[PDB]
């Protein structure tokens, strides 16, 4: 039932405090702390997010982490910040540096007990949780390496507790710093065996929603973590309101993880329209299908034509009928089995939730897990094989306490969830 | 010459409707009125410059606000006199407008429609509506 | 809380400081009394009685810079110490300035760092301005160098150097000072930041329409690519970038951390009222290689990383749409090893203009500092200066009977000549 | 049953700019898209040309195409123009230049993709689509290349749907662009493979009834869109509404088509009043068809006197007695024997609707597979051929990735359907 | 969208500009300082300024002009003039020399030296572009430096942008009226920029307008103020279909597909009616046939070439206004009707009409009067070749002595060019003789 919630550097941060922007809008929780929701169907499950306090106070069960202390400033002072705990603010006097090795190695490693210490605080209050989730950024350098290392640590301390990790992965078109493919490929190594699912989210392919889907003139960092903060409070949506169909946190892992090394998730949400154009549109759940499905919807970069759908899974929210629901799930199968797999007739997991979000009629969250998401990988190894045959940049992780058979490493199981991936791809019955 | 004012149509009474901000210009060349719709910041729509073309409204018949819709497209091809267009009198402070079913509220004028106005229709009260300029 | 220690050597460094210090105090509004009638704690500190002191130390050998200092509007700002004046300058001798009199004044001088570093509770590093070609900024510059690397051992280390241009030179020592000062600037130095003078006085002709600047015009503008570098430490923005975050995004191998620097929209308000200072604009201008205060055509190397700091109302989107613009543009190429080789930093707050000076009041802005092989060519040029002049022994007397060794000359050109290979070899296709 | 439509160019555009407002009118419907007909028949076909939204308001199912954003600002400036979809407005940056080349290869062939999956999201949301609509303009570069490629590709994957295009084939009277014998040649030939119906109408005989059919002073581009849009609307009048004898638009093909390649048909409509004449005309069926086949009503610039009528059908809007319709269909043939080929017995088709257009008592539109078309498209072959004998006005298609050899082969094509016409004019029994 | 950049070479072309701008300016609502009135409103505020201004953040345009000039008194006079707020500081490109009627020493020496910051400041106002769709470049070639610099610049142009739209407006020199003794020389050479750079080139010979100004407007002294006022009069009538709405927009390359036949058959005429003054204006009955005819008939045009003398190929009449899309047409069959002009055998539809609804617009103390509707012809016809048949043999006469020649040689120019224009000259002529022969 809890799912205890914690963000890794200042992109994680951002991320977070717009998730928790949208489930206190959800709960009707008041920035000041108070509930002013106007139904009981929200505060019956407010729990499984929010801890009370004795004076009736809701808290969320987040911890923040990160080891900029400026950026940890503006979370508090944003309009939700007065929502957190003072004590769930851990940061460090000194900044990542934007390298893995200073994150995961020096300076996370001093910091990770302290924050580790919270979060088994938060993880004994909550009399049952259903698992961790965690929000952070693959590129940089205390969201991936020391995020990274608290997944380690959780998955050491709760081997059975659900990993959900919210992984931005960098794209060249919005490649904003250097150290990309070495940041990304030392934290995927650690995400394949500590993280249960793995959902990867992709600037550019949020960039280009903004740009032709929701048709946002200068959309920001805040309209892209709302776009991101919608599907990941959705995805837990059947744990706070009861559905025809229930689901729970474990559901999308059972039953889109058909072996235990591929796990990393596609993405997706529904509607997504822009203003002037959203009185046009009849919102049906017809259409919600046809948006799931669509390549520029999806708000990762990679196009899923090229590849083929391991599984996939719609948490529809909102009052329809159990008809369309997987009616429409059964047609697109058979119309484009091709971009399915064969020996996986039923491909897609179906929920069912009763309350839709707040100022949406109906709404849909799709995570899929396709063959395409080795796209990414394809290029952040043809990358990170760039910058290592010619040792670049790579005095600084090793001066922290790296070694050289680690990137090679790094590489290696990269490559080997890449052929993983590629052999399923084309493999035949 | 070109008479320019801020008006408002509230679209918020229907579903997923809002409050659009749109600029007036009543061409005293032939009497045509225009409309440009002001553009807000991530408004979320398609940019189109021209909300209506340069063309002569004619006033709604009755009262009840239902568009008479024979008059632009009806194949009997009629053409009476008695079609009163939306002259330069109708422009004043509050007033509604029923341009093709859109009750469009004029707020504020302009330097140059305040003088039209005080020289010839005797307009000498100025008191603009506050809810014309879009928040920057 | 990410504080950095400005330190000022040479004259050079006095009027660059100078300049520094008067666009700070006007950014954060305090007056030159030190009073406003958190943002400033990285450069003043508060005291008991709400009066701000700078953190930086004005270490000069001679008094006529640091008495102009005392005497300036700014004496009450700036402390009564920190702002060391010793008593004969060093006259463009390296040996001078790092044997002699440098000895007798560094000891003071890392007594008065030590007194601001105590004081610094999260000190982020040290941002050293000096003149190479000079005698205090190159000897006295390096042996407080060499000081600081032994003492604070891996601290930050940015330092603005004033290189001689090609042909706007102003001493005749100045290529024997610039070469054995590189020993000192590529051993014990995290970054160097190239800032020669004619490049910005080509730039400031080209773009600024001033028929005479002077000193005064070109310290404005390092002031200005300054500021626009530590804003993303000192406001809030979109991308917070402190100093190691674009350190490790700059320098790629140890003995690669000379970078260049350009900014724009560099502009006088007759001609910035009539322009669209837009991103892609900025951008296109910046790579331009006229926008840059370090005369090296990129189109002679290969771009290694560039790091672009943005201020003002500038947006992530179009920053990437103008960095893909930037990729795809031919002109310019970057080294293949290194793909992506762009940091981006976004900060709210747009430039602020000084009262009298020439650049305009524009809403935004962006300084690219750039890591590249095509800068090797100023090393190429001045080890040529450096030998046709001891070829035949030309003022090493003056070094020699100071009490530097004659083969530090020979040592200074091989450690130059294996810079130059270096730059080569990281250049050379994998 | 439900019919979509696609206007092509300045031309095709602005033609619709007026059939969405009558056809608005006929189906009681505001700007604002909701409805306010005073007759409960108006909408129980009201989903054959629009579509439900969640508002309520009914949306045309129209797809818009041109390369030049101007019509597209001109179109939503009119009064009725808010009531299309914004994301139907799909435009290129730079115009077609008029150049068939430019609309149908390079600037259009780039722009096709997403005209496309627009025309497919129209059909998918269509119940039982029976009929693909067109509108353009042979003249023109963007409505002719562009319109005959959206035709091309729509074909291939809707073989058995109902291809109606109405292009408006110009005249050497009203002829105001030179590279018309052009464009209109390289589209004439793809028009005959792949359109059912090709309905093809004329500005000069537009001017000529505006003058003297309807003696206005000055009927605008406004009033010659009006005409056609109104004998637009009466040709799906039986799919809108009941009847008598109903028909849709492959009744009408059926019947109509005796060969495949003899699909050129001419409108016509009735009645059409002066502003003075409209108090003593006596409306009735006789001068109904008098008036359909009178030459100067047919609203396509050639003369029926020389031709011969292979097979004609008669659209009756309005309630009266079916043997004043069928017996005076047969006085026509009778009297008129020498209008109509021997071999097809009674070539007229009668059906009729019972609601007559707003304003009127009765109406009718008339279609006629007429010999005399060949005219039009003898002149235009002449034309072309004087044009192309010195290759004037070559370069810029040849430039383009355009060939002379497709220029021949059009000219033979068009030879070759003037020869087919021909073939059924002197034939004896 | 819809950008369109001015360039402005020589002392001509600089006029002429200031002309157009101030043209632009006026029928835009832009007063001197660059900043539209708040309280004053011509019309719909739309950006329909984008083609020809851009609008910074302050509310403030900015023409997109690039006034080139190699001597500086007349770049001087603009940045001291009415307009001075209005110019950009840069995009006014002055020199030091004078080209002095020099194609050689625009083209060779002085002109190398700045077509450098030409094209810097060309793409200055490209990259500010979105839609552009091409230069129009006003320039005589009679001057050295509107010759030469004009050449250069319109060959790196072709050589940098590509294919872009590229239309100039040519004040070519009327032999029998003509200012310099040179400009002869200088009109044959740039003969080759001005055919294989140029993709549509406009007759704006002198003294054409002269007399049509001393005729129909009651001006007895017109001067180069009325010559740029009509010039600025013709390319407001050109570019107002794309600027506004109308029954027939047209874009640059629409009208220009239907002008060109051949690529190297682009000299066209220009023709504009009603030019009339304020005291005719109001007596004449200025219906759409009425001018037609005044534009069609061989006279009231802009350009020594009587149609009598040759067959029209393709006619482009932009008309201004409330023109009914009726009258045009009656005025084009009306046209046909009247035998006194012939067109080619191979172009029988030779019209290409597009109208517009704005209005002209009257600068004050104008030579035009307030007019409510216009027309402009841009006409392709195979009697331009006698221009070039007498501006050739003017060249020969010259060039047999050698006369001059040894001033474009020092200058850093071969003989031989002159050879190679003449050349060049004698083949358009050719072309234009086969292409106007009977099939
Ligand atoms: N940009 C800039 N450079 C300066 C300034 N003042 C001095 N310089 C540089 O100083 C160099 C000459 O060195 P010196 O005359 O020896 O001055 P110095 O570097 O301070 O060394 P000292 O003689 O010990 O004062 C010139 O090449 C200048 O580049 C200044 O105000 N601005
Ligand atoms: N239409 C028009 N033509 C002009 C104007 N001013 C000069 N000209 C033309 O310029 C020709 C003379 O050339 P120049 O005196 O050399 O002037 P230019 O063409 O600008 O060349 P440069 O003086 O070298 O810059 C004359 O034959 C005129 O046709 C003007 O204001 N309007
Ligand atoms: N979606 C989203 N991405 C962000 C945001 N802020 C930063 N990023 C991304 O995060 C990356 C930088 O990672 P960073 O935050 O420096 O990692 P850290 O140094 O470990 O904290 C950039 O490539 C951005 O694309 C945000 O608010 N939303
Ligand atoms: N201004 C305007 N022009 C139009 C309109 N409809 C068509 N046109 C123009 O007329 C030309 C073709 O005329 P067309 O529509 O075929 O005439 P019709 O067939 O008699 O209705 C196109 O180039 C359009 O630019 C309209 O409603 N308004
Ligand atoms: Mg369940
Ligand atoms: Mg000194
Ligand atoms: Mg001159």
């Amino acid at each position: 039932r809890e799912i205890v919630s914690c963000q890794a550097g200042q992109c994680g941060n951002q991320i977070g405090s717009k998730f928790w922007e949208v489930i206190s809008d959800e709960h009707g929780v008041d920035p000041t702390g108070t509930y002013q929701g106007d139904s009981d169907l929200q505060l019956e499950r407010i729990n499984v997010y929010f801890d009370e306090s004795s004076g009736g106070r809701y808290v969320p069960r987040a911890v923040l982490m990160d080891l900029e202390p400026g950026t940890m400033d503006s979370v508090r002072a944003g309009p939700y910040g007065q929502l957190f705990r003072p004590d769930n603010f851990i940061f460090g006097q000194s900044g990542a540096g934007n390298n893995w090795a200073k994150g995961h190695y020096t300076e996370g490693a001093e910091l990770i007990d302290s924050v580790l210490d919270v979060c088994r605080k938060e993880a004994e209050s909550c009399d049952c949780l259903q698992g961790f989730q965690l929000s952070h950024s693959l590129g940089g350098g205390t969201g991936s390496g020391m995020g990274t290392l608290l997944i380690s640590k959780l998955r050491e301390e709760y081997p059975d507790r659900i990993m959900m990790t919210f992984s931005v992965i960098p794209s060249p078109r919005v490649s904003d710093t250097v150290v990309e493919p070495y940041n990304t490929t030392l934290s995927v190594h650690q995400l394949v065996e500590n993280s249960d699912e793995s959902m990867c989210i992709d600037n550019e392919a949020l960039y280009d929603i903004c740009f032709r889907t929701l048709k946002l003139t200068t959309p920001t960092f805040g309209d892209l973590n709302h776009l991101v903060a919608a599907v990941m409070s959705g995805v837990t949506c059947c744990l706070r309101f009861p559905g025809q169909l229930n689901s729970d946190l474990r559901k999308l892992a059972v039953n889109l993880v058909p072996f235990p090394r591929l796990h990393f998730f596609m993405m997706g949400f529904a509607p997504l329209t822009s203003r002037g154009s959203q009185q046009y549109r009849g919102l049906s759940v017809a259409e919600l299908t046809q948006q799931m499905f669509d390549a520029k919807n999806m708000m990762q970069a990679a196009d899923p034509r090229h590849g083929r759908y391991l599984t996939a899974s719609a948490l529809f929210r909102g009052r329809m009928s159990t008809k369309e629901v997987d009616e429409q799930m059964l047609n697109v199968q058979n119309k484009n089995s091709s971009y399915f797999i064969e020996w996986i007739p039923n491909n897609i997991k179906s929920s069912i939730c009763d309350i839709p979000p707040k100022g949406l009629k109906m709404s849909v969250t799709f995570i899929g897990n396709n063959t395409c998401i080795q796209e990414m990988f394809r290029r952040v190894g043809e990358q990170f094989t760039g910058m290592f045959r010619r040792k670049a940049f790579l005095h600084w992780y090793t001066g922290e306490g790296m070694d050289e058979m680690e990137f090679t490493e790094a590489e290696s199981n990269m490559n080997d969830l890449v052929s993983e991936y590629q052999q399923y791809q084309d493999a035949t019955v | 010459k070109v008479l320019r004012c801020d008006c408002t149509w509230d679209d918020t009474t229907n579903l997923y409707g809002t409050k659009h901000f749109l600029t007036l210009y009543y061409f005293l060349s032939d009497g045509s009125i225009a409309f440009v719709e002001k553009d807000v910041q991530n408004s979320g729509r398609d940019p189109f410059p021209k909300f209506l073309s340069r063309q002569r409204i004619a006033k709604p018949t009755s009262a009840s606000g239902k568009f008479d819709s024979s008059s632009l497209g009806s194949v009997t091809f009629k053409e009476d006199a008695n079609t009163v267009y939306y002259t330069a009198e109708d422009i004043r402070i509050g007033n509604v407008l029923n341009l093709y079913g859109r009750q469009v509220k004029i707020h504020d004028y302009n330097q140059y429609t305040r003088d039209y106005m005080a020289e010839k229709f005797g307009i000498t009260a100025y008191a603009p509506i506050p809810g014309a300029t879009p928040p920057p | 809380m990410r504080e950095a220690i400005c330190i000022h050597i040479g004259q050079a460094g006095c009027q660059v400081g100078n300049a520094c210090w008067e666009l700070f105090c006007l950014e954060h509004g305090i007056q030159p009394d030190g009073s406003m009638p958190d943002a400033f704690n990285t450069f003043f500190s508060e005291t008991g009685a709400g009066k701000h002191v700078p953190r930086c130390l004005f270490l000069d050998l001679e008094p006529t810079v640091v008495d102009e200092v005392r005497t300036g509007t700014y004496r009450q700002l700036f402390n009564p110490e920190q702002l060391v004046s010793g008593k004969e300058d060093a006259a463009n001798n390296y040996a001078r300035g790092h044997y002699t009199i440098g000895k007798e004044i560094v000891d003071l001088a890392l007594d008065r760092i030590r007194k601001l570093a105590d004081n610094c509770t999260g000190l982020q590093g040290f941002m050293v301005f000096h003149a190479v070609g000079g005698g205090t900024g190159s000897g006295l510059g390096a042996l407080l160098l060499e000081r600081l690397s032994v003492d604070y051992g891996k601290k930050s280390k940015l330092g603005y150097t004033v290189y001689p241009s090609p042909q706007v030179s102003t001493a005749v020592v100045e290529p024997y000072n610039c070469v054995l000062s590189t020993h000192s600037l590529l051993e014990h130095t995290d970054v160097a930041t190239m800032l020669d003078n004619e490049a910005i006085y080509d730039l400031t002709r080209r773009s600024l329409d001033i028929e005479r600047p002077s000193y005064t015009n070109v310290n404005r503008l390092i002031g200005q690519v300054v500021s626009s570098l530590t804003a993303s430490l000192r406001f809030d923005g979109a991308l917070n970038v402190d100093l190691t975050e674009f350190q490790t995004n700059l320098v790629p191998y140890p003995r690669i951390h000379f970078v260049l620097t350009s900014y724009a929209p560099v502009v006088s308000a007759e001609k910035a009222y009539h322009e669209q200072l837009s991103v892609a604009d900025i951008t296109n201008s910046v790579f331009e290689p006229a926008g840059m205060l370090t005369k090296c055509d990129p189109r002679h190397g290969k771009y290694m990383s560039c790091c672009l700091m943005y201020r003002g109302d500038v947006v992530p989107k179009d920053v990437n749409a103008a960095i893909a613009t930037i990729k795809t543009k031919r002109t310019i190429q970057f080294v293949d090893w290194c793909p992506t080789g762009f940091k981006c930093g976004i900060n709210y707050q747009p430039p602020t203009v000084v009262p009298g000076g020439d650049l305009a009041k524009v809403q935004r802005a962006v300084c690219m500092i750039a890591n590249s092989t095509a800068i090797a060519e100023v090393f190429a040029r001045i080890d040529h200066k450096f030998d046709l002049m001891y070829s035949k022994r030309a003022f090493v007397h003056w070094y020699v009977g100071e009490g530097m060794e004659e083969g530090e000359f020979s040592e200074a050109r091989e450690d130059l000549a294996a810079l130059e290979k270096d730059y080569e070899e990281v250049g050379a296709e994998s």
